[PDB]
RNA sequence: GUCCCUACUGAUGAACUCGUCGCAAUGGUAAUUCAGCUUAGUACGAGAGGAACCGCUGAUUCAGAUAAUUGGUUUUUGCGGUUGUCCGACCGGGCAGUGCCGCGAAGCUACCAUCUGCUGGAUAAUGGCUGAACGCCUCUAAGUCAGAAUCCAUGCCAG
């Protein structure tokens, strides 16, 4: 947190930050969010991967 | 969409500031009417909202 | 999604299948079948009424002591995702089935002896 | 609240007709002519190359 | 009521009609629009639904889809058609050769009785050198027509059904020159088609039916009331409807023999209810899974067509998928998806003691 | 601005227009007699009714005498009639109750008796606060 | 530092977020606006895991936990719950309660060292809460409001209680927790501290109706931004607080 | 203190050999309002306050369907309990115009349940382009551009 920069809406390389991301690949309501992206697991090609419910 | 015939421009002579000609005087004057009118404001008050494509000058090319 | 249990006779219920109630105290009643839900509502012992887990388990008509049913229990601590865990898990899954389908021909035949 | 006849519904059906269903209808149809084509290819008078006639009314009978 | 739907009549047939194919541009590939199918049932599903915007968005929503057995269609014909000032007029038609005892069945009333002796001097005329007038009318259909169906019909004998009559119509090709349409039905002659052929999953289409009937029934239900502007008494149900916007959840191919599993639920069933399907029996053929109810009765013929124009929604650009399909019993209060489950649960039995 | 929530779903409706409920909060009200309901459309011969997270307008038919003086805005929490959750949970509650409430949402009380309807917990941000049962 | 957000329209932060120490949960919906204001005050620090509980948007309101354990109600279901565990580090402790008051955000207010719960929970919810959250667990009625997650905020810098709350009150629960406390409200005049403010070591997000003399003291008593401090109400910012909620 | 013809609404139908697949003259014609999210605490504003176009998601009413689920309905007189009387008693049953009660499939229902409701052209008020009448000027006289939930059609029902 210290070693942090403080956000600037102005800064030329600043951080991408959601918005920014939902806006380039759409809009409030077109934008799919990808809930799988921050899971840290131990493979990280195990994401996206269909967790099995019922047998 | 411009009519066939008509060449517009943005040119480096004078800022925020559109070439609109060609041969066809009817063509020429009916696209800057057209952009004229497709960019004009609703709701609002037009004493106070002063912005807009405007036809600032009229002539020939040569 | 998650396989339900019917609060009053312990049949499986599953989505869409039953009606909930919510009693003022705070705790829900899920039953499978609007039989079940008219016999609580009736408020009726599924202890008593013999078509029920409840009496079968009380009169011993079904086996109750058992790692094949040990294996099985609402999990409140989750574990981080792992394919080889799944994977094995369902092959334990099946090993576990059929182990369960003999020891209760085997109970049932004990109690028909 | 705007007609489902209004306009610029209309225009606004249009645009969203024109880029977005567009292509995904196109590459749909791509993929399941593919399969239709899979599954399909899994003298002139006495030959029948020139068309000639087989075997009320509109004017009046002399 | 709707003045639209006026003059309240039982539909004039059982079949149910198109009516209007989608506008045909030869920049398209070359396709069909249309297929067949018999209404099996519904029942019950969980979708993990992406809808950004909505309240289910990235959750669990339970919603009812329609089951159609589709069994592959035979193409058996091509029809061509002119444009006239009149209309559109058909100016000729040229079928297969061998056709089967079903659609010779649908051309005759009594076929026990018949002689059955339809088509056979059409077969004549391929095999005895009349190829030479086959071919001209393929030709005339080449150089003289604008629109081009191809005639198909159902397998009865394959759906679990008392009938044997099967059910012709024709199916409208877009998208080429008439010259490539004619070539592509005539290739299609004697040739099984399947409905992953002409739809696929994702896609929403437009539903043909006959709504089911309720006989001369008063005002109080034919209109919904507390000159023909005037609520009267008469027929009510039996209806055409076209009915629009049906997403297709789900083509199943039936020798998949794990029809009913997901990605989710690891059991191997397939869509058939535990019990099979109420007065219609077990799907044992290609089916097709569509959202929401649709007009027709359970076994009723049904028309599955294209949209006729591009789509402006975002419910049809979606991916669907499926967590789970109910198999329980639809002859009461079921709660079992498979026998073995059922047989799992209850242990055993009195009568497998007898039986073992 | 007028009382009507935004973005709910539908629910089958369970407590019309001159309904009698329970008080869920401590603001001394023990019953509540809806009259009017929010966002209602007039059709004929229809009594407006209002589902598990409307706003309604009620008398306070006994309890605090304070109270038993105004027509009050309430949010209704808990309803008997079964209906239908999005996940294919048909539900139903013991009573039919509600609390009282300004017309912006905020509670005159400070805590709610019995559990909360989970469509009336996530529609009024102060019920989910001052809530401690939500099912 | 204090920030001001809404997370949809509405200036209740508190209902629909929960920050820690180590991790960050906010509701999911429609936008990435207010997941956006928190990443942009932690950029990668800790996680932000976007979460539902029980198909609802008041996660804030449904959870409780600091930076060693989370509790979830027992109507959290196993696909929420697989998603928390695989978003957060193993260094986090996550468990469901079957308490009957599900809700946890109302009933339970906890630093990293202290926890106060709802009277009426139950003793095996008592040890699972000291146990899962690694603290010392009271049973406490803040201002005679007997849900103390909805009625105060707290730190371990501090803690910010109920307007309407006694001095002698407030200085026993001073003694028993070890922080400053201070009697004061958000989103102009209201008294749901916890519902519309969310509040950690280093950062505090409030409603956008949050005036500047309250956001002050939000700033002050969690020591948010350069000197801060709980003492510098009493000493500059009399004035203030005095002409302002006279 | 004076059951008939016809209109309308549905259903059959002779002759054109029976049948299958079609076309479409003409007639009918359908969707409606609100809200929430983003835009955006933005433009605008001394302050207090505070929009809109595109994009997205729901709800009211109306219309057409449908029954997986969930209620209701029971002559399934299907099963069980129970009152009075009777068949000598048990068992098994009759009678009480379906004795009474509980559950109850199937079918039927229900904005008490669920699904679906679609696109081109030409216009009015009006705003324009070129340009006479009238050596200025002028949207009009010749010519022409846009534009309303309007008009005519497609989609839809009948044939
Ligand atoms: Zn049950």
């Amino acid at each position: 947190v210290k070693n942090l920069k403080k956000y600037d809406k102005n800064d030329p390389n600043r951080r991408v930050l959601a918005r920014d991301i939902e806006e380039a690949n759409g809009g409030a309501g077109v934008f799919n969010v990808d809930l799988r992206k921050d899971w840290i697991l131990e493979n990280p090609e195990w994401k996206y991967d269909k967790i099995p419910e019922i047998f | 969409v411009m009519a066939p015939g008509v060449e517009v421009e943005i040119s480096k002579a004078q800022k925020d500031e559109l070439i609109l000609s060609g041969n066809s005087l009817e063509a020429v004057s009916q696209s800057a009417a057209d952009i004229q009118q497709i960019c004009k404001v609703r709701n609002k008050d037009i004493r106070k909202f002063l912005d807009g494509i405007y036809v600032s000058e009229k002539g020939n090319i040569v | 999604m998650r396989i339900e249990n019917c609060f009053f006779c312990g049949r499986p219920a599953w989505p869409s299948k039953g009606i909930t109630f919510m009693r003022n105290d705070g705790k829900a009643f899920r039953f499978c079948r609007s039989k079940c839900h008219k016999n609580f509502k009736m408020k009726r012992n599924p202890r008593k009424l013999k078509w029920t887990k409840a009496y079968r388990k009380n009169a011993g008509k079904e086996m109750v002591v058992d790692s094949t049913l040990q294996f099985a229990a609402r999990r409140n601590v989750p574990v981080r995702y792992n394919r080889e865990l799944w994977q094995k898990t369902l092959k334990a899954m099946e090993r576990i089935s059929e182990i369960r389908a003999r020891r209760e021909r085997v109970f049932y035949k004990k109690r028909m002896a | 609240a705007k007609s489902a006849r209004a306009s610029r519904i209309k225009e606004n059906h249009q645009r969203f007709k024109k880029n977005i269903a567009g292509p995904v209808e196109a590459a749909r149809l791509e993929r399941l002519s593919a399969k239709l084509m899979a599954i399909a290819q899994a003298s002139g008078v006495k030959s029948g190359k020139s068309i000639g006639r087989k075997d009320s009314s509109i004017v009046f009978p002399m | 009521g709707s003045l639209a739907f006026l003059p309240r009549k039982r539909a004039a047939r059982h079949r149910g009609r198109v009516k209007s194919f989608p506008k045909d541009d030869p920049k398209k590939p070359v396709h069909l629009t249309a297929a067949m199918g018999y209404k099996a049932g519904m029942t019950t599903i969980v979708r993990d639904l992406d809808r950004p915007g909505a309240k289910a968005h990235k959750k669990e929503v339970v919603e009812a889809v329609t089951i159609i057995d589709c069994p592959p269609m035979v193409v058996v014909g091509l029809v061509g058609y002119i444009e006239t000032p009149r209309g559109l007029r058909s100016l000729t038609t040229v079928w297969a050769e061998h056709l089967s005892d079903e659609v010779k069945r649908r051309f005759y009333k009594n076929w026990y009785k018949s002689k059955k002796k339809a088509f056979t001097k059409y077969a004549k005329k391929y095999a005895e050198n009349n190829g030479a007038s086959i071919t001209r009318e393929l030709e005339r259909i080449k150089k003289y027509c604008t629109v081009v169906r191809v005639l198909a019909h159902t397998q009865i004998r394959k759906t679990p059904l008392k009938q044997k009559k099967a059910h012709l119509m024709e199916i409208q090709i877009n998208g080429g020159s008439v010259a490539d349409k004619v070539e592509f039905g005539r290739s299609l002659f004697e040739k099984p088609v399947t409905i992953d052929t002409i739809f696929e999953k994702d896609e929403m289409i437009d539903v043909i039916a006959v709504t089911k009937g309720h006989g001369f029934v008063g005002v109080t239900a034919r209109w919904g009331t507390k000159q023909w502007t005037v609520a009267r008494a008469g027929q009510m149900g039996y209806h055409h409807r076209t009915s629009v916007n049906h997403k297709i959840y789900r083509i199943g191919k039936g020798d998949d023999e794990a029809n009913a599993s997901t990605e989710t639920d690891l059991t191997k069933k397939k869509i058939t209810p535990m019990g099979g399907f109420v007065r219609y029996g077990e799907v044992n053929n290609d089916y097709v899974m569509i959202k929401g109810s649709v007009p027709g009765v359970k076994k009723r013929i049904m028309t599955l067509r294209k949209s006729l124009f591009t789509h402006t929604s975002r419910k049809a650009l979606e991916k669907v998928e499926l967590k789970w399909i109910d198999t329980s019993s639809e002859f009461g209060h079921g709660a079992f998806q498979t026998a073995a489950e059922k047989k799992q649960f209850m242990g055993t039995l009195k009568k497998d003691l007898q039986t073992s | 601005k007028r009382g009507a929530p935004g973005g709910k779903l539908k629910m089958t409706l369970g407590l019309p227009v001159g309904a009698i409920m329970n008080c869920a909060d401590n603001s001394g009200a023990r019953n509540l007699y809806i009259i009017a309901v929010k966002g209602a459309g007039a059709r004929l011969n229809r009594l407006p009714a209002g589902g598990v997270g409307d706003m309604v307008m009620a008398t306070v038919k006994k309890g605090k005498p304070e109270l038993r003086k105004k027509v009050h805005p309430a949010v209704i929490v808990r309803q008997a009639k079964p209906w239908k959750r999005f996940d294919g949970v048909f539900l139903y509650f013991e009573d039919n109750a509600g609390v009282i409430v300004n017309p912006k949402g905020e509670m005159k009380g400070s805590a709610i008796t019995g559990p909360v309807g989970k469509e009336a917990a996530e529609l009024w941000p102060r019920i989910a606060s001052n809530a401690g049962v939500v099912m | 530092m204090a920030v001001r957000a809404q997370f949809e329209n509405s200036n209740e932060v508190g209902v629909f977020a929960t920050l820690t120490n180590s991790y960050c949960l906010v509701a999911l919906g429609a936008s990435e606006n207010f997941y956006s204001v928190f990443e942009a005050e932690l950029q990668d620090v800790i996680p932000i895991c976007r979460t539902t509980i029980a198909g609802t948007r008041i996660i804030g309101r449904l959870t409780a936990g600091n930076r060693k354990g989370l509790l979830v109600p027992t109507t959290t279901t196993d696909q929420e719950l697989q998603h928390l565990r695989n978003s957060l580090p193993d260094d986090i402790r996550i468990q469901r309660i079957e308490e009957r008051l599900s809700a946890l955000g109302n009933v339970i207010v906890c630093n990293d060292h202290t926890a106060l719960i709802h009277p009426d929970l139950e003793r095996e919810t008592e040890e699972i809460i000291a146990d899962v959250l690694g603290v010392e667990v009271f049973r406490q009625t803040i201002a005679d409001h007997v849900l103390v997650g909805s009625y105060m905020a707290l730190s371990n810098q501090g803690g910010l209680v109920h307007p309407k709350t006694s001095i002698q009150d407030q200085d026993e629960l001073s003694s028993l927790l070890g922080v400053p406390l201070v009697a004061g409200s958000v989103n102009r005049g209201s008294n749901v501290i916890g519902g519309g403010m969310v509040v950690n070591d280093w950062l505090a997000v409030t409603g956008l109706d949050t005036t500047a003399p309250e956001l002050s003291v939000i700033e002050s008593v969690f020591r948010l931004g350069e000197g801060a401090g709980p003492g510098a109400i009493n000493t500059s910012m009399k004035n203030t607080i005095v002409e302002s909620f006279y």
